[PDB]
């Protein structure tokens, strides 16, 4: 007689997927929502070109440490695992972490010159203040960014410097303190035994006696220097005074608001490439909404998980 | 199956269809051969579909600059630091790796159900006009054409024409 | 349609029954009618509302000021803190709207399976006495008087007391 | 039931039947007696187990240092450290009990549904050769031994062989 | 005659969602999701809030002129911009860590600790007040301190004490005045060294004045700093100033609540009543979630970003 | 005569309760249980390794070596909540928890003479903690001293000394000789000057630590108010280890897991017992019972 059946589909699929009840079922369709794939390599993000700081991290970068060139913006910051140049003279960095995280957020970033190099220090000495710490072609050098002041004639005045915000941003502004090995060192450069420096924007206000020691060398320098940095509104005053034993800025940084950055640390090269997501071992291709590649991204990613694979049955059970 | 159909009293799909998921076989005195019902297949398509971006929206993201740094007498911080990433790590894997076991499972019993259906309704198309083989199959007591057959296949089946050429055959 | 019951081999409901979710329709000589079902009706609203207070019940508060401040060089912790709240949120956003599709579809496939399960029931009781229309409604090959409908319907209808009426008949 | 065969159209279990979850009690003139589905029943088995088994390795350890100390000045921290091990334990306990919940209602349901599998099966197996009483039990209208019995459970059941005299104490019914 | 089996059907035009299908019209449905609040600023479980009015916690602290004060409160309150500060140049050290200290109490009294007139016979207690902290137009300051100063061109070394014989904690809380010159220092607590020592058994610091003039806010260019510290029962508070301390002169004794909080609102208070408040009003039902605001205060429900969760209690609608 | 077969499924005596979404107290026939609330209530080792139990004393009191404590590794570190510093003197320790913090991520340790009793201090007497000398004059004279360190191992070196302030200029020329004092210490990570605050709240002990990582010198100079390093710590790196706080006795016996109640032998995922552990063991949970069906609906009859 006549027949007429009812049946399912059955393939030539060995794909297998797994449920509660029992494990790798292998199914006629499915797909993949985890992405293990990556390219290799560090890429653009939306357009945008990254900051390889090479050799310089963040702080030689600031400070102009002389073995970078000392641009304007990033998508993303690059350092790798070793960046040597460090700060330069041994000394302290304060709230590092902090501005680090000031940067992170950014891409606005005007350098300017908020102390003019030679107009700025009449009765101070601009050119004299390099160190064996700070080469530049082998002689004996000292940051872009910072004037490192000292006696002129034997005379080391009292000075007032001030700059009123009158860009339309914050101001991102460094400075440092030398605290000698010597009283003798002291009082052969700053000329007053007894010294000050102080510093005010209605934000920032300290004051600072050089500490004087001589705790082991680091870069043969039993001296020290630590590095401030703070951030000064628009139509706010920053003031600095000192007698002595002052860092003075020579080019500080205005920063502006678009919402987005970050910092990478691989050792990665950059290559010439685009993506929308961007992870230290790769970038990454992917409509997926898992990814196993690296728990740091950037840019608009899927989500990290531990997963060797999540596979989603579409099809039904394969028997042929 | 749960519903009984797939890996059910209907034993294993058929290779030779390749239309659709769901569908028929036939013999007949025009012919024989496998064809698969669009509206069932369409509607699980449907249903697969909406399942997969359902689970793809359900997981969207906000903004972190995952990169943070912490000195040598902020380690505390950075312990805790560690301790939400991780932890929000193990959360998210987990629900992943729920929902997809548990989706999957619904979506096995969703095809079998389908398939149960299909078979359902076709049976009570029938009726007593055909006897019931297994393997989801009927052995027609009268004769079922072409036009017979496309006419089960869109529920358009007439049982009163063949009442009694199947009864006499039925005996 | 998972145990195809509703928009199923029943192709719809009835407006006109407003006493429960599911019951039956009627005609005899003493004409006809809607009458719910009550204690299927009852069971699901029972589940049911088991369902949502145990969802209500499954989500338990910490007494919580999450509020925090922090100064210019607390950045960092305030970075934190936001990613802490923000994690969580997205989280709970998450198990929220999951919850609510799971469970919708499970309450819909409920519905479902306790229709189709009063149809089997009603058709298992009745046998042959009674044979299958379509649209889950039964014509009987015998007389139902409203004292036969109700029955049915409390489930104490009896076979063989119509059986050979409707043998005849049949 | 969702399958309406457990606490269903079967009003009961046996406790009678030891040796599975599923199974058929029979009667006829060469005894009676209890015996389970040893292939639904070991499915099942498989099933569960796997279920358990795979709810429980979906915990991997995330390890740590966690005692954590703060002084007086730093109570904001502290309070931090605080919110996210609430939030974890709250969300963890949740996921855990809805988890029991929800696959507990499933495991029922899966029951129910085997349940419901084997009776269709046999039930389709005979077809009118016998008579569905309901509770899950059929009337022979023609003598089923001990092998016919088997045959049924087995799966090979012959319509043909006893068609003639289940139509004969049948249809002297119908 | 016939017998028919259906389901319930309605007008309803309530629609769900569900993995599989989109937008279902279904008979009967529950809102687990609260979009409905007060709109207003309202009590907690009966008692009140305490809302501070222009003045910040700062304020309320020091006893800012502007400020009115004092008993109790559920939950506080400071407005979206809570101005009136300190009216004197200067800085608070840990205001966070305090205003979190507060973020959880209710009772808290304030009291004199160190009473005006008897407690300094050998300074200048009248003396004060400046320019920049003024009263309409004419010269104020804060009330729970007392400014010291010479008597006639003197400035005896004082030791004062405070012994908690409470039972609570007690908050007391000082200042230190860095002059914008010698002139300032030598003219007002008139001993060029001066030196404030502050001993409790956790609390153990000296400061010695840090003269300079940095930015004028406040029309004047003066310093000042705020500390505070919590003393505990049976425990002896100390100072000691040869000058340029800003003195206590009321305590706060704080009975310790575990429960509190620190809302800052824009939003108009009023009388009412309710179990969970928001910045943005109030919140008065059961359901379980609400996208109303992330911060809550009482009991209150999840905060979620959904816009809608609609749970399905009925079936499918099928009316025809 | 019908010659009956029926279908049915198991029942038994089996009294397991659990919950279903939307039935509640269901009776099965099988469950398991996967909350473990089982606990041997004593502190053992941890995958082989022994804990360190500091005993009286606390962790400052052991590292600044209290008389009334008294090895090389942990699997972690245990603190009665008895346990106290053995000062002493009213003075503070400097960045405590974090040093904490630290400890906790360690796991050998070897400890030494940094600063050799005898040899060390020719020039002065010693005035108590074991692992500290407190350097006073030698007859009326306190000389200005300078002593490094370099690091001969390749571990860092944990380095703790202490400053005191006499609470008068009496005491401070009755110890110290010198009423104008200093101290300073710096490693390549480190730089301080101490300078004596002499006032009344006798004396007043304040505690430092710093660790010099390997080939690092550090350098304490003082012509005063100094408590010197006689022992510090070379100490090599676990990524972890962890301080428990419980007042449980600790025996012989080996732990996948222990938490300050006692530990836990189980393949549970689950545990509601104490939210601190270690080892490998079950996510901790504020529920009551989890108790997961495995059989069916239970009917008797
Ligand atoms: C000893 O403990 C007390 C409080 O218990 C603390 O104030 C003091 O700083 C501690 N001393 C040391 C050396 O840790």
């Amino acid at each position: 007689g006549d027949t007429l059946c009812i049946g399912y589909h059955a393939n030539n699929s060995t794909d297998t997927v797994d449920t509660v009840l029992e494990k790798n079922v292998t199914v006629t369709h499915s797909v993949n929502l985890l992405e293990d794939r990556h390219n290799g390599k560090l890429c653009k993000l939306r357009g945008v070109a990254p900051l390889h700081l090479g050799k310089c991290n963040i702080a030689g970068w600031l400070l102009g440490n002389p073995e970078c060139e000392s641009a304007s913006s990033w998508s993303y910051i690059v350092e790798t695992s070793s960046s040597d140049n460090g700060t330069c003279y041994p000394g302290d960095f304060i709230n590092y972490e902090e501005l680090r995280e000031q940067l992170s957020s950014v891409s606005s970033f005007e350098r300017f010159e908020i102390f003019p190099k030679t107009s700025s220090w009449p009765n101070h000495d601009t050119n004299r203040g390099v160190t064996a710490a700070c080469p530049y072609a082998g002689a004996k050098s000292f940051y872009r960014n910072l004037i490192w002041l000292v006696k002129k004639e034997n005379s080391y005045p009292k000075l007032s410097k001030s700059y009123i915000n009158n860009k339309g941003k914050e101001v991102l502004v460094l400075w440092g303190i030398h605290h000698p090995s010597t009283s003798a060192d002291q009082q052969s450069l700053y000329q007053n035994a007894d010294a000050y420096v102080f510093v005010c924007s209605s934000r920032y206000s300290k004051k600072f006696k050089p500490e004087i020691a001589a705790c082991p060398k680091v870069r043969d320098q039993a001296g020290r220097i630590n590095y401030y940095w703070t951030l000064v509104e628009p139509g706010d005053k920053i003031t600095f005074e000192a007698t002595g034993n002052l860092v003075v800025p020579r080019y500080a940084f205005a920063m502006e608001r678009n919402s987005g950055s970050g910092i990478i640390i691989s050792d990665t090269s950059v290559h010439d490439c685009n993506t929308t997501c961007q992870t230290p071992k790769g970038a990454i291709n992917t409509s997926l909404p898992f990814q196993n590649i690296h728990p740091v991204t950037i840019g608009e990613c899927p989500k990290y998980v531990k997963s060797t694979k999540l596979r989603m049955a579409t099809g039904l059970r394969n028997v042929p | 199956g749960l519903f009984g159909a797939i890996a059910g009293f209907i034993e294993g799909g058929w290779t030779g269809m390749i239309d659709g998921w769901y569908g028929y076989h036939h013999q007949n005195e025009q012919g024989s051969g496998y064809a698969a019902d669009l509206k069932s297949t369409q509607n699980a398509i449907d249903g697969i579909t909406n399942k997969v971006n359902s689970v793809i929206e359900k997981m969207n993201t906000q903004f972190i600059a995952v990169g943070k740094e912490f000195n040598h007498l902020e380690k505390r911080i950075e312990n805790l630091n560690k301790k939400v990433d991780d932890g929000f790590l193990d959360i998210w894997t987990y629900n992943a790796e729920l929902l997809i076991l548990l989706e999957n499972e619904r979506t096995l019993d969703y095809h079998d159900s389908n398939v149960k259906n299909l078979y359902e309704k076709v049976r009570s198309q029938l009726k007593n006009n055909a006897r019931e083989i297994g393997n989801g199959c009927f052995e027609f007591y009268h004769k079922c054409d072409d036009k017979c057959m496309e006419s089960v296949k869109n529920g358009t089946y007439d049982y009163p024409k063949y009442s009694e050429e199947a009864k006499l055959n039925r005996e």
